[PDB]
RNA sequence: CGUACACGGUGGAUGCCCUGGCAGUCAAGGCGAUGAAGGACGUGCUAAUCUGCGAUAAGCGUCGGUAAGGUGAUAUGAACCGUUUAACCGGCGAUUUCCGAAUGGGGAACCCCGAUCAUUAUCCAAAUGAGGCGAACCGGGGGAACUGAAACAUCUAAGUAC
RNA sequence: CCGUGAGGGAAAGGCGAAAAGAACCCCGGCGAGGGGAGUGAAAAAGAACCUGAAACCGUGUACGUACAAGCAGUGGGAGGCACCUUAUGCGUGUUAUGGCGUGCCUUUUGUAUAAUGGGUCAGCGACUUAUAUUCUGUAGCAAGGUUAACCGGGGAGCCGAA
RNA sequence: GCGGAAGAUGUACGGGGCUAAACCAUGCACCGAAGCUGCGGCAGCGACGUUAUGCGUUGUUGGGUAGGGGAGCGUUCUGUAGCCUGCGAAGGUGUGCUGUGAGGCAUGCUGGAGGUAUCAGAAGUGCGAAUGCUGACAUAAGUAACGAUAAAGCGGGUGAAAAGCCCGCUCGCCGGAAGACCAAGGGUUCCUGUCCAACGUUAAUCGGGGCAGGGUGAGUCGACCCUAAGGCGAGGCCGAAA
RNA sequence: CGACACAGGUGGUCAGGUAGAGAAUACCAGGCGCUUGAGAGAACUCGGGUGAAGGAACUAGGCAAAAUGGUGCCGUAACU
């Protein structure tokens, strides 16, 4: 399944996405349980909901469904007024990223 | 008022395109493209051409590397060539008496004869 | 990690459109002590804005027009109005709080009276005037300097700016 | 929105023929979102929603690549790998190795230059009016020629004619 | 040829190196430029003949900063003649072909509404290059920065989630004070309930955050009243008057 | 108020709450924990303590630091 507007950073995304791009879906669940990176959740509530809807709908066996291709490239950037520095105003060019994951049978 | 049009923004590419043999930048950028190809056009304003009359220092000094193995060389090899027969021009020649252990002698027994 | 491209994104250019501007032309042209212009506060069942009114408050009356639908911009929910012909568009009359030229006096809109000058004068303010506003045009007075003279004291900019 | 105040002062346009604006179901902490599905000619229109580029981001593809020396090419000859929508011993992508190669702009007698300017991008960004005079090229007609205000007429008047 | 000749992080003719690949007197044969010769091709200028910038012949041959002279492609819109398009245009991306070139043209995809050619005009007409203006963006970096009222810790409660929400205990801080009552000033930020997308330089089931309601009931408190320095308006007096 | 939940600035009353000369430290009352975290026993820098013997030899200058420092008795110079 795919995702959209994520408060993620796109950069700190595709960091946790990696390591969980290879084969074995189970190998994608054990890992990602401990990441110490905000970039673990969200990117996990996917590639989990991806393995799901992959079982029912798009018939497939969980025993042989692996992670083939997982990439994260999305936006958009929105004008934000985050108060940095003692006193000043600045617009954040913060971007986002969608966690698209396709876990079919390999 | 007048919309820039198919000029400028139509001038960035139509350049940056032609660079099949580009550089790190000066292919990604236009403020390097132009001043990069400026050397181009010139630099060889009318020189590739340089090749001939350049590496031609050979095909004359190799021709003796062809001879000087079956008699004399250079001096009297291209002087007996314009003696008997239609006299074959020396271009492909002086490059043939190297990549083939034949035909090279097919211009040594021609010379040294009718000498 | 270098470059090109592909898919997606970012970004917003470009192309097209535009209920806006810019410019010219014709017509028409003043408003206020029967207290205006402007502003404030209110007013719609719910309404915060804008608009309209103003406590008979997005309205009331008359005539004519118009027309069967309508209850402003908002196409919500409820409800209601209209053929005892409304909505909507045009003359005349009524009403028209307080301050404001206000003018009794004081005052950052709040509390008590024709204030001030002046004419007539039954000298009683009794009968009247002035005291404000308005895009820039006409008239009557006061009147520079930077600047030009490649310096500057006539002159010049000026009889302009004010 | 800024300044005590006088005053100063932005940016932001477009869903679709119709909204006809995503019913129903799965997922989720969730009217968020995702999947599936529905509408329509098209949503690769789902709401700062037409089209949607460049700088640029991620991924992926082609090809390099941790002994390698630097404008990063030209010509020659060898290596390969990869692709036969332009069949013909004819090309591309990138590239190993080798021979050469000190960005680009002003000032200055001389700048690659330890002379100045620019981080990059897109958009923006600098000889124009009447009149008069003097030449030139082209064109019409020729001691005559042209009118101005105002009337398709005018000749005032101007220049030329010793 | 030698003595005279002493210096600065490792000493040499370009280097290897050489007794001749030294030096001097002669000599022979070669290598070696866009020079000279020669074939083809483009041009320009000038000369001769000419209506000719058409041919024929001839000369130089044809480098250029400042500067002078001359021709041209492309763009916008308004004319005449004349065409293309949803059996799909303009634009955009990639690619093929042509021209010395400016530039023109075709194919595929996308797009999805208009767009041209000729001749004659009209033009706010074609740009890399001002510590230039405005907006956007990359590298720099995921790098520099968080401290006297230096205070939290151990259990427990609630919760999907609790290091900082709440309970208990333990342990501390402040004392003219982080205590109590008020002026000025600010002004609903107060209380309750429901939440959290935004705010709280982490999190939050918490909030002075978001939403909806609720709250500030004096004759003797204060205002209200008065006056001080001083100010204003009216009469009087001065080119004129605010 | 200072553009900020800016260790800055801002008037009055409570100066008898308990131990000292006193409106000086410790502690009731009352208020508060609203001045970012986790793991080895470096160099270097910010504050500070202690340093043998000499002791201003440092320095423009003893700057800095330190010494003396409560109370009672005795006693107290030049100069004015």
């Amino acid at each position: 399944a795919k995702h959209r507007h994520a408060r993620s950073s796109a950069q700190k995304v595709r960091l946790v996405a990696d390591l969980i791009r290879g084969k074995k879906v189970s190998q994608a669940l054990d890992i990602l349980t401990y990441t110490n990176k905000k970039a673990a959740v969200l990117v996990k509530k996917v590639l989990e909901s991806a393995i799901a809807n992959a079982e029912h709908n798009d018939g497939a066996d969980i025993d042989d469904l692996k992670v083939t291709k997982i990439f994260v490239d999305e936006g958009p950037s929105m004008k934000r007024i985050m108060p940095r520095a003692k006193g000043r105003a600045d617009r954040i060019l913060k971007r986002t990223s969608h966690i698209t994951v396709v876990v079919s049978d390999r | 008022r007048v919309k820039r049009g198919v000029i400028a923004r139509a001038r960035h590419k139509k350049i940056l395109k032609q660079a099949k043999g580009y550089y790190g930048a000066r292919s990604r950028v236009y403020r390097v493209a132009f001043q990069a190809v400026i050397k181009a056009g010139q630099y060889a304003y009318r020189d590739r051409r340089q090749r001939k009359r350049q590496f031609r220092q050979l095909w004359i000094a190799r021709i003796n590397a062809a001879a000087r193995q079956n008699g004399i060389s250079y001096s009297k090899f291209i002087n007996g060539l314009k003696k008997a027969s239609v006299e074959i021009d020396r271009k492909i020649l002086a490059d043939i008496a190297v990549f083939d252990k034949v035909a090279f002698t097919a211009l040594v027994e021609k010379a040294k004869a009718a000498l």
